[PDB]
C-alpha cells in the first residue's frame, strides 16, 4: 500500500502536510515489505525442502 | 543444567578433537574459538542514551552464558544424554558414539571398525565449519538483522521528535 | 542480624565427572518422580 | 497428545527424566500435567570395554554394555545394573579383535558342552 | 533439550541427515548449534527379495 497515495490522492497540499508528520509512511512500507518477504520465506521453507 | 561440568585436564576422547569448541584458557575471555569468532563478527550501540532511552543491562553476562555452554559441552562429552535426565553418568566417548550409531539404526561394530576414520571426519568437519564461518559474512544474518531492526526502530523513534506537527519548532521550551 | 546482601550469582555447583577411556557408571537403583507442569489454555475472554 | 496419549521420546518435554506417562487435570483457564519420570538414583564405578575377543573374533553386546566388577566380566543394561554371564546369545560376533583398540581377551561360555554332558 | 541432551529421532530437526549430537555455542543475543549428522555417501545396485 502506497502510504502517500492512500492518505493523499495526487494532492500537493496533502503531501506537504503529511511530510511534516514524519516517517510513518516509510515505517508502514517497510513493515509491508517485511511481511511480503516473510511470506515468500515461509513458502520457500515449507515447500523447497 | 542444574550442575556445572568440566572436562578432565587430559583430553583423550579416542581421537576426537573438541579444542575448536571448548574454552581457551590462554585468552582472558573463557570462550571457545568459534564463540570468539561469533563475538568478533557482530559489529548505534553506545549512542543509545540521549532522551530518556535506557538499555537495561543483561541479567546473564556473556561470561555466565559461556560457562553454561561449556558445562553443557562437558556434560555431553563425558556422559552423553544421561546428565540431561538425572544423575550424570560417565562413559567413554567412543561408547557414546556407538550408542548414537545404534540409535540411528546403524550397527555398533562399524564404529569400532573404523573409529579413526570417524574421528578424522569429525575433526575435518569442525575445521570446515570454522573456515566457512571465518570466510563467510552471511552466516550470522539472523542476529545482525535483529540488532539492525532494533537499532533502526530506536533511531526512527528518536527522529520522530523532529517533526513539528504544525508548530513553529519541535522544541517545547522555544514554542 | 540478617540483612540484604548483593552478590554475583553462582550458576550451580561445580562438578568434575570422573571420566576415563575405560570407566562407566551403570545405575543400580531408580526412582519415580512426579513433576507438575502448568499451561494456560484460555484467557479471561470479554467483549 | 504426546505425553498422555502415548510415550514421548523427546527429552525434557514430558518433564525431566525418562517419561513414562502423564496425567491431565483441569484448572481455571488452564491445564496441569503430572509427568511421571523414571530417573536413575544410585550409580557405581565399572570397568567397560568396547568389545570382547574370545577366539580371534570380536564380540559386541547385542543390547547392553560390558562391565567388570574388578575381576569378572558381565553384560548389563544401559539404564540398570543387571549383570549377565557372557554368552553367544547376549553378544554377536564380528570381524577380528586385532582392529579394535581397547578390546580385552576373555572367555565366553558355550552351552554345547553342558548340553552334550548329559 | 532434544538435540543436545539427547538424540532426536525427528527428521531435519537437528540438521539434515541422521542426527547424532549437537554442541551449543553462545553468540550476542543468540545461540548456535553444530548438529552432527551421519549421511550415507556411496551407494550400489542390489537385487533384493
Ligand atoms: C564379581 O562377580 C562374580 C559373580 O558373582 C563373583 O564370582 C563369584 O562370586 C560369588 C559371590 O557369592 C562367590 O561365592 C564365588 O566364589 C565367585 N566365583 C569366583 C570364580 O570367584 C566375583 O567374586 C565378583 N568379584 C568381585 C571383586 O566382586
Ligand atoms: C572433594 C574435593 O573437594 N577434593 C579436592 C581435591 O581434589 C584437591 O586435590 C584438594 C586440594 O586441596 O582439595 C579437595
Ligand atoms: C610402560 C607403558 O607401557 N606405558 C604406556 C604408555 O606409553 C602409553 O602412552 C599408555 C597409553 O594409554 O599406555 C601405557
Ligand atoms: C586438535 O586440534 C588442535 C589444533 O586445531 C591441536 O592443537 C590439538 O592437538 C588437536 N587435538 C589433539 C588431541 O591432538
Ligand atoms: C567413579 O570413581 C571415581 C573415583 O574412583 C568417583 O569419584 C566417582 O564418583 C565414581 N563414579 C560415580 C558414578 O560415583
Ligand atoms: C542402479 O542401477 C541403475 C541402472 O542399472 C543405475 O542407473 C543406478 O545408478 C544404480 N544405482 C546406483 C546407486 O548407482
Amino acid at each position: 500500500v502506497d502510504c502517500t497515495m492512500y492518505i493523499c490522492g495526487d494532492s500537493t497540499e496533502c503531501s506537504n502536510l503529511l511530510l511534516q508528520y514524519g516517517s510513518f509512511c516509510t515505517q508502514l512500507n517497510r513493515a509491508l515489505t517485511g511481511i511480503a518477504v516473510e511470506q515468500d520465506k515461509n513458502t520457500q521453507e515449507v515447500f523447497a525442502q | 543444567v542444574k550442575q556445572i561440568y568440566k572436562t578432565p585436564p587430559i583430553k583423550d576422547f579416542g581421537g576426537f578433537n573438541f579444542s575448536q569448541i571448548l574454552p581457551d584458557p590462554s585468552k582472558p575471555s573463557k570462550r571457545s574459538f568459534i564463540e570468539d569468532l561469533l563475538f568478533n563478527k557482530v559489529t548505534l550501540i553506545c549512542a543509545q542514551k540521549f532522551n530518556g532511552l535506557t538499555v537495561l543491562p543483561p541479567l546473564l553476562t556473556d561470561e555466565m552464558i559461556a560457562q553454561y555452554t561449556s558445562a553443557l559441552l562437558a556434560g555431553t562429552i563425558t556422559s552423553g544424554w544421561t546428565f540431561g535426565a538425572g544423575a550424570a553418568l560417565q562413559i567413554p566417548f567412543a561408547m557414546q558414539m556407538a550408542y548414537r550409531f545404534n540409535g540411528i539404526g546403524v550397527t555398533q561394530n562399524v564404529l569400532y571398525e573404523n573409529q579413526k576414520l570417524i574421528a578424522n571426519q569429525f575433526n575435518s568437519a569442525i575445521g570446515k565449519i570454522q573456515d566457512s564461518l571465518s570466510s563467510t559474512a552471511s552466516a550470522l544474518g539472523k542476529l545482525q538483522d535483529v540488532v539492525n531492526q532494533n537499532a533502526q526502530a530506536l533511531n526512527t523513534l528518536v527522529k520522530q521528535l523532529s517533526s513539528n506537527f504544525g508548530a513553529i519548532s519541535s522544541v517545547l521550551n522555544d514554542i | 542480624s540478617q540483612s540484604i546482601i548483593a552478590y554475583t550469582m553462582s550458576l550451580g555447583a561445580e562438578n568434575s565427572v570422573a571420566y576415563s577411556n575405560n570407566s562407566i557408571a551403570i545405575p543400580t537403583n531408580f526412582t519415580i518422580s512426579v513433576t507438575t507442569e502448568i499451561l494456560p489454555v484460555s484467557m479471561t475472554k470479554t467483549s | 497428545s504426546e505425553c498422555v496419549l502415548g510415550q514421548s521420546k523427546r527429552v525434557d518435554f514430558c518433564g525431566k527424566g525418562y517419561h513414562l506417562m502423564s496425567f491431565p487435570q483441569s484448572a481455571p483457564h488452564g491445564v496441569v500435567f503430572l509427568h511421571v519420570t523414571y530417573v536413575p538414583a544410585q550409580e557405581k564405578n565399572f570397568t567397560t570395554a568396547p568389545a570382547i575377543c574370545h577366539d580371534g573374533k570380536a564380540h559386541f553386546p547385542r543390547e547392553g554394555v560390558f562391565v567388570s566388577n574388578g575381576t569378572h566380566w558381565f553384560v548389563t543394561q544401559r539404564n540398570f545394573y543387571e549383570p549377565q554371564i557372557i554368552t553367544t546369545d547376549n553378544t554377536f560376533v564380528s570381524g577380528n579383535c586385532d582392529v579394535v583398540i581397547g578390546i580385552v581377551n576373555n572367555t565366553v561360555y558355550d552351552p554345547l558342552q553342558p548340553e552334550l554332558d548329559s
